[PDB]
């Protein structure tokens, strides 16, 4: 049981490199009269679910929302046990 | 156990608290040793009681071997073979008997060093104190013998440390 | 390692992915068994990263000796499927 | 930390050393000098068998303590009020260190301020 | 490593590997995808401006100072794939690489198992057998006199021949055996 | 002892729903942990008894004398 | 006891990572594994948490102590700088970590094989995370005291670790 | 310019930057050509006889057989006595022996001194 | 099933074997096994004797 | 032989010797299992002289730590019966000099 | 002592009367019943000895070289039916009786009340070594090593003769027992330098001592297996059980006597541990190791303190068996490649596993890995030198640190990386090669079990 399931490859026409730090890249090249022949093959890393970053302490607060609802109801709870 | 002499290998009496729980929770270590005793002890203790049993079935005897007194090197000819072997077999005894009483002051030391615990530097002096003199004693009669030892160096080693000890004395009074 | 067989049709198929991706080379003129100087106008500068872009896509590296005389899409993925033993 | 500072940098016979301290008789600041005290005997202190580190003028409070950790076992946070008496009882020696070195570091300051008077009079 | 050396480099292909090695170091130093393909559009306008220069001596006083630039900023840690000479798995296989002549010495109860396996390698031998007496007498008239120049093999030029020595090329035991 | 997932080839790979959740519901456990001990046990970082000022001492309880009788 | 937790469980999400990338260790080579790889980023940064002794964490009540007890005793000065540099240095790789393995743009080779989904490594992974999560305060309050513990200390003392992390 | 890479004993000078390279003539490249010479025909030969599938045997490599000779058998023979090997021989095998006794001689010559004073306090030595 | 049977020839016939030597064998020699003496606490009382610490000197409790 | 070409197809691609080629003297001593002579990115004697330096400084600044330590401004640890005399190597037959302690 | 003698004898009417296919098997299951008998005389006791007459004693320091002695027949006669299979049943025949004469000689020699007999046939042990090693060698180079062997032994052991007369005549007796219990100091006089350097020299040049070990490479690596085999194991420890012997009569000379000696191993054991870093050859390599390890054990016996025999003992029985069976590994692998070089057959692990499996056993247990009984000698020894002096400490580190290195050197060069290409006729390991290094390997950690068998006399 191994993964032969005839993997299709998406369309070369698909990747654009506007959108991308790669245009910026381009930018720059062309004050200089100059051009990246590369472009394209390394717009996959912008385009899809990697398009979409997240910072140092968003990821170290990966599960903060949850956690400290659950601690406000667990707090709330401890109150209204012990006051009675 | 009688398989050993208290006398010879004294212990305390071993005081132990009693159990006086604060808390209404039932401890696991409790339940944990009742099952252990149920699963473990008793099949333990029926295996030991029918070989027990089987043993009692047929009982036979060894006995400690008693060897005689001979006169000692101090008492040998210079050329006397005979005498000289005796006396060199009898002190190879003596030096066996007295390296197992050296060990018998060690394991006692041990033995109270692991069970004082904390307390053990000023709870175990009386083992260390008796271990020092042991130590001292067999250290004068065996030290620097070397790996050809008999009883005519040792007693020639006895000889100078008495000797020694003479002149000491001697100058020490008619100082 | 849970990793597929890889053909000679995914390499041949890998191969000429990159070089479409590649702009200075237009799509409609590039064969299989295209020529890199003469069939396409390529400088050897071209060639060599050509080849690096190879290299980073398949995630081996190939020798210098033998990177500077694979001048054809074809050889390339014959070098490949020699390298990495393929089959069919 | 102050202190390192002004005794590396500063004057060093200014301040005291700490391995030798307290260089001062007891009775120089005040004759009162009341006597500190432990609850805690020999024999019960020795079955405690605590620690030779930990064998010091608070040693009830850890026995106490000890008691409970031995008594309520399961629940290993039964006896929080107990650790707070050890703490706080910890607490107290160390404020009196300090006051110690404290009441020995005045005493220098004025001891040398005496003899620096007693030099500008012998002077003068 | 499968194509034969040369008895020496020409200035090109010296070029080439410093643009080469260059671009892996500079690479390496700029980890992200956008600043490294900046510097390598800028390293290409740098390297190519002296392109068309003629003489032989300024070429060669060039590109002694760009080897001793490279030098002093090599990135002493560079980047190396995993299979590569340096890499972490450079070896990693070679205990699994078993020789097939090792089959020869098979007990007949193990070379039971595999029948097929063992018939076609028999038709292998039988190849061999003959197509090594085939040539030797090929390299043989092939080779110029007093001894080979280069190490590069001839092909086959008659229709039942094989390339010369093939033997322990064609095989090898595998990338990954087991 | 999985389940069958394919190469994507240059999209982002698929992911399963249970290692999604599992993950958030541990990183949110984890920062309820730090939350519920920080809220219950404040003195294990910052303190529970003051540290006292050495030079706000009177010279009454320090045994000092105005540098004449000693 | 603490870093066995914390620390067996950084190599396996290490490990985790090398497998998951055809055995490619080069942190050049990962980009963005922080959405691509979820469970392994989760226990990833919790690990680097307690390894940085977060307060509440199984790496606190070994490190904090550590530090505290180094701050109030009659030893070098220097000993004590090089521990305050080393803790942040410690911060500085973990944060280097963190940064050059989950945050970027991706860096893989295009052929993406990027795996989790099988219980044994997600079971053995949480194990330990929830080791690296509560053995600390398990063992710290089940143990009987051996030491006489720092009740009073300066306020800047007593956060030097937390400041200099 | 750029900071000088300056080779050593262990530390060796780059391919890239020998100026030996750099200085090219018609000599060199015939040098270079007949070394590339010799070593296919040691190849050849090697290769010759390595794929023949009648030897089932260990090729025999007369530079193995020569290194191992010299290293081994040929010493003496080309050993004379010289100002060097005799000074080298006396130091490395006659001040080793010496340095070691004396450090030996002094340091239980302290000890029998210590004994003999009594001021050494050997308690609990028993076993030697 | 798997896990009974393992749990019988893996654990059971494992402890069943040492206990029996140490039970009978091991501590038939004397300080074979010596123990850790058990720590003993004021208002304690003992099994072997019935006699119980008096307790400590009361000492003044506040905060 | 470690920065020999590890591209050359060598007849022994371990040791990268080629048959009947002369061999080294030392071959024994470079295996690349042992010492090996590759050329550094940093030369030897820069590479030696900060080694070094840094050993010595890191040395003399311990041995600075060692006459300027650090503590904290406190008095001794007092302990009550005799600084402990009795369950500290005990003696209890020399009656040692009584120690108190000062209470503020 | 003749119900181990007699039938040693009668091995050699049963030789030369077996069948021509049959001289093996017979030998081999004769001898092994031999060692057998042997196992009784290794009851001891604490008293003197097991005096069974006026000509021969037992101990238990003679014991365990007793039994090592009758347990090596067997193995040498398995290792050298592989090699002597084109050889006519006479020179076979001779052979064998060759084995059987030198292990009488050796049992002879360790029962030996008096010491003119120990002599006679602590000499009559060199002939058929030589002829061994001169008759059945492979190179030419083995009528030098002959050449060597018997006249560095000689030269040794000639004074030693004029030294035990002169006793003799002097004292009156040379029974050991005799000699034990008359014993007296000697003046520090130079006659009685002398005395003691003829009563030494002879088992010094056999240990063998550094700077007069020349012989034992050139011997070891020219013999054939069974010859590498009994040098290694027995023939070495001759030294060791004389000096043990006659250490008894050069009090108080041997304190100050010891230390040129002393000095001398210390420093080669270093040496020699180098030397093994930078070989070529297998033979020569184990060879060293061996003379590294007798240095060792010369060491241990110049101290003379109760641990440093107890470590002596140990040290010299674990040798033995130590050294049989890297020999016999170094056999097998020669047997297959005929070369004798180390860089030339490599990563045999991949082709022969339960080989390397042995390699690295016997390598192990040559390292010193507790709780082998090779450990147990060398940290007896080290603990009683650091009695001595303090400062033994750190050549004995360095020289367990070199041992450590050169013995992976071995194991690694040979058995790990990739396997040479041009070698193909490497064929699968014979069950008697297997069997060879199981019947060497497994009495070691048995006797690791009951290290009290093997600790001498003044345990
Ligand atoms: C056992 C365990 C381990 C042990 C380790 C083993 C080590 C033991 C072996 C040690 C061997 C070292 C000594 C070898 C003998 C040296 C002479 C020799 O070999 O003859 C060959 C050789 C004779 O050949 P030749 O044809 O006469 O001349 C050839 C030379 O090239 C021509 O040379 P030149 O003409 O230039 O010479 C001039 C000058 C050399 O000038 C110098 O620079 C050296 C002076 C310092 O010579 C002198 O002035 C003599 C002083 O002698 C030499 O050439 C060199 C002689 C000078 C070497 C000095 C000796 C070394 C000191 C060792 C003494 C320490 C212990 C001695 C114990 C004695 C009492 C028991
Ligand atoms: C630790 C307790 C163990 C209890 C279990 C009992 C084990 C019985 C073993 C008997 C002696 C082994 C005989 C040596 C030749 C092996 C025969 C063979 O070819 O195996 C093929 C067989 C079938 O495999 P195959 O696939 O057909 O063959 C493919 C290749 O051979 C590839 O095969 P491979 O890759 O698997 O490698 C073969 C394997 C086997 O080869 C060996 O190297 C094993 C020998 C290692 C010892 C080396 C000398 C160092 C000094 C130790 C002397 C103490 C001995 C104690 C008394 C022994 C009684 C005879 O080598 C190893 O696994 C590496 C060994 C490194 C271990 C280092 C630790 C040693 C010191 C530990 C302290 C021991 C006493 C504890 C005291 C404190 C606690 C009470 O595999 C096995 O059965 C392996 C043997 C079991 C491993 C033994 C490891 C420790 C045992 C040492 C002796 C017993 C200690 C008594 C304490 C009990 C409590
Ligand atoms: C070559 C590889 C190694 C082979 C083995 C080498 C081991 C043999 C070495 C022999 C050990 C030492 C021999 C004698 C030691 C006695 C101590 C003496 O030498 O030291 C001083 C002796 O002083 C001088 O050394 C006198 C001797 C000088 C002549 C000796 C030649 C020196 C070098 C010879 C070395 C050659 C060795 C190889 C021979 C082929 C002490 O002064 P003194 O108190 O008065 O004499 C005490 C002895 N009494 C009481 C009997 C009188
Ligand atoms: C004392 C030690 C004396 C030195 C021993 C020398 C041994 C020489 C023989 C070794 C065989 C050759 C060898 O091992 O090769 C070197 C080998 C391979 O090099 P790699 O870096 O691994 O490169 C591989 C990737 N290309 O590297 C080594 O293992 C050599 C290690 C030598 C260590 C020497 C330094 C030791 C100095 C210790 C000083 C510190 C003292 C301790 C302080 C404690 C304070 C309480
Ligand atoms: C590997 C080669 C080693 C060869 C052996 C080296 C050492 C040889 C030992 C010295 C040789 C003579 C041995 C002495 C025989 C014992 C007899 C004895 O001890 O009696 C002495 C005899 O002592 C001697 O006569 C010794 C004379 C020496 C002459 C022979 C010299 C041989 C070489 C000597 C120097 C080398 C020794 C050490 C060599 C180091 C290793 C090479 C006293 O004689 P009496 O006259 O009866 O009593 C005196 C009161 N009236
Ligand atoms: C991070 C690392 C640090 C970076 C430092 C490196 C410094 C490098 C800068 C040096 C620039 C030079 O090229 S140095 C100039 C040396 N001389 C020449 O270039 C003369 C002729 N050029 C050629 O022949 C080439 O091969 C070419 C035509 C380009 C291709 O040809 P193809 O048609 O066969 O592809």
């Amino acid at each position: 049981e191994h993964g032969h399931s005839k993997m299709e490859l998406p369309d070369y026409k698909q990747w654009k490199i506007e959108g991308t730090p790669l245009e910026t890249v381009q930018e720059k090249l062309a004050a200089r009269g100059l051009r990246d022949p590369w472009g394209r093959n390394e717009a996959w890393r912008y385009s899809g679910g990697f398009a979409n970053n997240v910072s140092f302490v968003g990821a170290l607060l990966k599960g903060f929302k949850w956690g400290f609802a659950a601690f406000v109801v667990a707090v709330g709870a401890e109150y209204y046990l012990e006051s009675q | 156990p009688d398989s050993w002499d208290k006398d010879v290998y004294p212990e305390p009496p071993r005081r132990t608290p009693a159990p006086a729980p604060q808390t209404s929770l039932p401890n696991p270590v409790t339940y944990l040793t009742k099952i252990f005793d149920l699963l473990v002890d008793r099949p333990v203790t029926l295996a030991r009681e029918f070989i027990e049993q089987q043993h009692a079935k047929n009982r036979y005897y060894y006995y400690h071997r008693e060897f005689r007194r001979v006169p000692d090197i101090t008492e040998c000819e210079e050329k006397d073979i005979l005498c000289m072997f005796e006396a060199e077999m009898q002190w190879r005894r003596d030096y066996k008997v007295d390296q197992e009483i050296v060990n018998i002051i060690q394991e006692r030391l041990k033995a109270c060093q692991q069970r004082e615990g904390e307390s053990y530097r000023q709870n175990c002096a009386k083992e260390l104190e008796q271990f020092t003199q042991v130590s001292k004693a067999f250290q004068d009669r065996y030290s620097d013998l070397g790996a050809h030892y008999s009883a005519r160096k040792c007693l020639a080693k006895q000889k100078q440390r008495m000797l020694a000890e003479r002149k000491a004395a001697k100058e020490a009074a008619a100082a | 390692s849970d990793a597929p067989p890889l053909t000679l049709e995914a390499i041949k198929d890998r191969v000429l992915y990159v070089l479409k991706l590649y702009d200075k080379i237009d799509p409609e003129k590039l064969s299989v068994n295209s020529h890199f100087m003469k069939d396409l106008g390529l400088d050897s500068l071209d060639q060599v990263e050509i080849i690096m872009a190879m290299e980073d896509e398949f995630g081996f590296e190939i020798p210098d000796i033998d990177a500077e005389k694979l001048m054809c899409p074809q050889e390339i993925v014959d070098y490949i499927a020699d390298k990495k033993d393929v089959y069919e | 930390g102050a202190h390192l500072a002004r005794r590396y940098l500063g004057d060093a016979s200014k301040e005291p050393d700490p391995l030798r301290m307290p260089t001062f008789p007891p009775d120089y600041g005040f004759p009162e000098r009341k006597e500190r005290e432990m609850v805690a005997t020999q024999q019960e202190m020795n079955d405690a068998q605590l620690m030779l580190q930990q064998r010091d003028y608070c040693a009830h409070y850890l026995i106490q303590l000890l008691k409970c950790k031995r008594d309520s076992f399961p629940n290993f946070l039964a006896c929080k009020h107990e650790q707070h008496d050890w703490d706080y009882c910890e607490h107290l020696d160390y404020v009196k260190r300090m006051k110690e070195f404290e009441r020995e570091r005045r005493l220098l300051q004025r001891k040398k301020r005496r003899e620096q008077r007693e030099a500008e009079m012998a002077r003068g | 490593a499968f194509s034969a050396p040369a008895a020496y480099l020409t200035h090109q292909q010296k070029v080439l590997r410093l643009y080469k090695r260059a671009l892996r170091h500079l690479e390496s130093w700029c980890v992200h995808r956008d600043k490294y393909r900046y510097f390598a559009c800028l390293m290409r306008a740098r390297f190519d401006e002296h392109k068309n220069e003629k003489d032989m001596v300024k070429a060669t006083q060039l590109l002694r100072q760009a080897e001793e630039e490279f030098w002093y900023g090599q990135h002493p840690q560079p980047y190396i794939f995993p299979e590569s000479p340096g890499g972490t798995s450079y070896e990693r296989y070679e205990c699994y690489k078993v020789p097939e002549w090792c089959l020869d010495d098979w007990h007949p109860s193990e070379k039971a198992m595999y029948p097929d396996y063992f018939a076609k390698r028999e038709q292998w031998k039988r190849l061999r057998r003959e197509s090594w007496e085939r040539e030797v007498k090929q390299l043989q008239e092939e080779t110029p006199p007093g001894g080979p120049r280069t190490e590069a093999l001839p092909p086959a030029r008659k229709e039942g021949d094989l390339p010369p020595l093939w033997w322990h090329i064609v095989t090898r035991p595998r990338e990954r055996p087991m | 002892g999985g389940v069958h997932i394919e190469p994507r080839y240059r999209q982002f790979p698929q992911l399963t729903r249970s290692q999604l959740i599992q993950a958030e519901f541990f990183s949110a456990t984890m920062w309820f942990w730090i939350l519920w001990r920080f809220w219950h046990d404040s003195d294990a970082v910052l303190g529970h008894f003051p540290y006292p000022d050495p030079s706000q001492w009177t010279d009454e309880e320090l045994g000092i004398l105005p540098d004449d009788e000693d | 006891c603490m870093h066995a937790f914390f620390k067996a469980m950084l190599f396996m999400c290490s490990g985790s990572i090398i497998h998951s990338l055809n055995d490619e260790q080069d942190i050049r080579k990962m980009g963005g594994l922080y959405k691509a790889m979820p469970f392994t980023t989760t226990a990833l940064i919790i690990g680097s948490l307690a390894l940085t002794g977060m307060p509440y964490l199984t790496g606190f009540y070994s490190k904090d102590l550590i530090i505290e007890a180094v701050n109030m005793s009659y030893t070098n000065a220097w000993a004590l700088l090089m521990t305050l540099i080393a803790t942040s240095l410690t911060a500085a790789y973990s944060t280097r970590i963190i940064f050059f393995a989950f945050l970027g743009k991706p860096r893989f080779p295009p052929l993406v094989l990027i795996n989790e989904n099988n219980p044994l490594l997600i079971n053995s992974i949480k194990r330990l995370l929830i080791g690296s999560i509560f053995a600390g305060f398990i063992i710290s309050n089940n143990i009987p005291p051996m030491t006489v513990p720092n009740t009073t200390m300066p306020l800047y003392m007593k956060m030097t670790a937390l400041i200099v992390t | 310019s750029f900071p000088k890479y300056k080779p050593s004993r262990l530390a060796t000078l780059p391919a890239t930057l020998d100026p030996a390279e750099y200085d090219i003539s018609p000599e060199t490249r015939k040098a270079q050509a007949e070394r590339l010479a010799i070593r296919s025909r040691l190849k050849r030969e090697y290769l010759l006889q390595y794929n023949d599938p009648n030897r089932l045997g260990v090729i025999e490599d007369p530079a193995l057989i020569r290194w191992t000779y010299a290293r081994s058998a040929n010493i003496y023979p080309n050993f004379r006595p010289t100002p060097k090997t005799s000074l080298l021989g006396a130091l490395f095998g006659i001040g080793p022996l010496f340095f070691w006794y004396y450090v030996f001689k002094t340091d239980r010559d302290k000890k029998e001194k210590l004994i003999q004073e009594g001021k050494l306090d050997q308690t609990f030595n028993i076993s030697y | 099933y798997r896990h009974s049977i393992f749990a019988v020839t893996h654990v059971l016939i494992p402890v069943w074997i040492i206990h029996y030597y140490l039970k009978y064998h091991v501590t038939a020699k004397p300080y074979t096994v010596v123990e850790r003496k058990p720590r003993i606490f004021p208002g304690d009382t003992i099994l072997e004797t019935g006699e119980v610490i008096p307790l400590m000197k009361e000492f003044p409790d506040q905060h | 032989q470690q920065e020999r070409d590890p591209w050359y197809d060598w007849d022994h691609p371990d040791l990268r010797l080629n048959w009947g080629e002369p061999i080294h003297w030392d071959l024994d001593m470079y295996i690349r299992n042992r010492v090996d002579t590759s050329p550094t990115p940093v030369s030897w004697n820069t590479m030696c002289k900060h080694l070094f330096g840094f050993v010595a400084f890191m040395l003399f600044m311990f041995w600075v730590g060692e006459i300027y330590p650090s503590y904290q401004p406190v008095g001794p640890k007092q302990y009550p019966y005799n600084d402990l005399y009795l369950e500290r190597g005990g003696d209890p037959t020399k009656e040692p000099e009584p120690v108190v302690h000062y209470e503020i | 002592m003749l119900k181990i003698i007699i039938p040693t004898t009668m091995l050699l009417p049963m030789t030369w009367m077996s069948k021509h296919n049959m001289i093996w098997i017979n030998a081999t299951v004769h001898s092994l019943l031999i060692s057998l008998i042997s196992l009784s005389l290794l009851n001891q006791l604490g008293e003197n000895s097991l005096n069974f007459s006026l000509t021969f004693f037992s101990d238990s320091l003679s014991a365990p070289l007793l039994v090592l002695t009758t347990w090596l027949l067997p193995l040498m006669l398995m290792a050298s039916q592989s090699h002597l299979s084109k050889e006519t049943t006479t020179r076979k025949k001779l052979y064998i009786t060759m084995l059987i004469l030198l292990q009488l000689f050796l049992i002879m020699t360790f029962t030996a009340t008096e010491l003119i007999l120990f002599y006679i046939l602590f000499e009559a042990t060199l002939v058929p070594t030589l002829i061994i090693i001169t008759r059945w060698g492979n190179q030419t180079e083995r009528l030098n090593a002959g050449l060597y062997f018997l006249f560095y032994t000689l030269a040794g052991s000639l004074p030693l003769l004029v030294a035990l007369v002169y006793i003799q005549n002097t004292t009156g007796s040379l029974n050991f027992l005799i000699i034990h219990y008359w014993s007296h100091p000697l003046s520090n006089s130079w006659s009685n330098i002398f005395m003691w350097l003829a009563c030494i020299m002879a088992f010094m040049v056999k240990m063998p001592l550094y700077g007069l070990h020349l012989w034992l490479p050139k011997a070891h690596v020219e013999a054939p297996i069974a010859g590498s085999m009994v040098l290694a194991a027995v023939l070495l420890k001759l030294g060791g059980y004389g000096m043990m012997r006659i250490t008894t009569i050069l009090n108080p000379l041997t304190n100050y006597m010891a230390y040129p000696f002393l000095m001398l191993s210390m420093w080669g054991m270093i040496m020699t541990s180098s030397i093994c870093l930078r070989q070529t050859d297998l033979k020569s390599l184990i060879a060293y190791s061996s003379v590294s390890h007798m240095a060792l054990v010369i060491v241990a016996i110049m101290i003379q303190t109760p641990w440093s025999f107890m470590g002596a003992t140990a040290l010299m029985i674990a040798h033995g068996l130590t050294s049989s069976m890297l020999f016999c590994l170094a056999n097998t692998n020669y047997e297959r490649v005929h070369s004798r070089t180390m860089i030339l057959a490599r990563g045999l692990q991949t082709l022969l596993p339960l080989m390397a499996t042995w390699w690295l056993v016997a390598s192990l247990t040559n390292l010193a890995l507790p709780p082998s009984i090779n450990l147990i000698g060398e940290l007896f020894i080290i603990t009683a030198s650091f009695s001595w002096s303090n400062i033994t400490i750190i050549l004995m580190g360095m020289n367990m640190m070199i041992t450590a290195l050169y013995s992976l050197y071995m194991l690694i060069t040979t058995q790990r990386g990739k396997y040479t290409h041009h070698i193909n006729n490497i064929k699968p390991s014979f069950t008697r090669e297997n069997a060879l290094m199981a019947l060497h390997i497994l009495p070691l950690l048995l006797l690791t079990l009951n290290p009290k068998m093997i600790l001498g006399p003044l345990y």
